[PDB]
This record gives structure tokens, C-alpha cells and sequence, in this order.
């Protein structure tokens, strides 16, 4: 805020500024993935690549 | 090596090879109940990865 001295303050009023910053977001971290049903009859490979993605 | 041999000679470089079937024949078929077997696999496509199917 800004100020000012003095006794008489007459047409000297001030009006009130507010700044403003804008935030956004980026493209998402995507991790694909492609399977098929027979390399989950052990699923260890499955859950670690699930934790290494994490 | 020898103690599993199940034939009395060799192939010598001319032995002449006879076919046994020299007529068309609807075959019978004979075995030991121990000779023929089935594997069999389950095709887990109940994991968590085929979803939107049942």
C-alpha cells in the first residue's frame, strides 16, 4: 500500500491494486504397457515392472 | 550307450528301405495305457489386466 503525510487529504484518495499469478498443469507422465495372457502364469515380471514405473 | 540298443545291425549304404503300408487301410490302433498323455495349460485371462471383458 502506498501513503502520504499531511492533515488535509482532500482529492487525494487512492484506489486498491491487486496482482495476480496464474498457475497451470503440463502433459501427463504416461507409462504403456502390452501383455498377453500367457506371460501372466508367473506375474512377477508384471508386479515389477508396476513398482519400477512407480 | 550299447545297453539301449533295440536294433541288431547298422544302416550300411545300401540297405533298401520296404514300405509297410502299400494300400490304403482305416488303421486300428494299439498301445500301452502309458504311451499317450495331454498337457494342459490354463490361459489366465482373469487377471486384472483383461478388464472390460469377462
Amino acid at each position: 500500500s502506498p501513503t502520504q503525510e499531511g492533515w488535509d487529504l482532500t482529492d487525494k484518495a487512492t484506489g486498491l491494486l491487486e496482482l495476480n499469478v496464474a498457475v497451470n498443469m503440463g502433459e501427463p507422465d504416461n507409462d504403456f504397457f502390452q501383455l498377453r495372457a500367457d506371460d501372466l502364469r508367473d506375474e512377477t515380471a508384471y508386479r515389477r515392472r508396476i513398482q519400477s514405473a512407480a | 550307450q550299447r545297453a539301449y540298443a533295440n536294433v541288431n545291425t547298422s544302416l550300411a549304404d545300401a540297405m533298401a528301405v520296404n514300405i509297410l503300408n502299400v494300400k490304403d487301410a482305416r488303421t486300428n490302433v494299439f498301445w500301452a495305457d502309458d504311451a499317450i498323455r495331454i498337457v494342459s495349460q490354463p490361459i489366465p485371462a482373469n487377471h486384472e489386466l483383461f478388464a472390460g471383458m469377462k
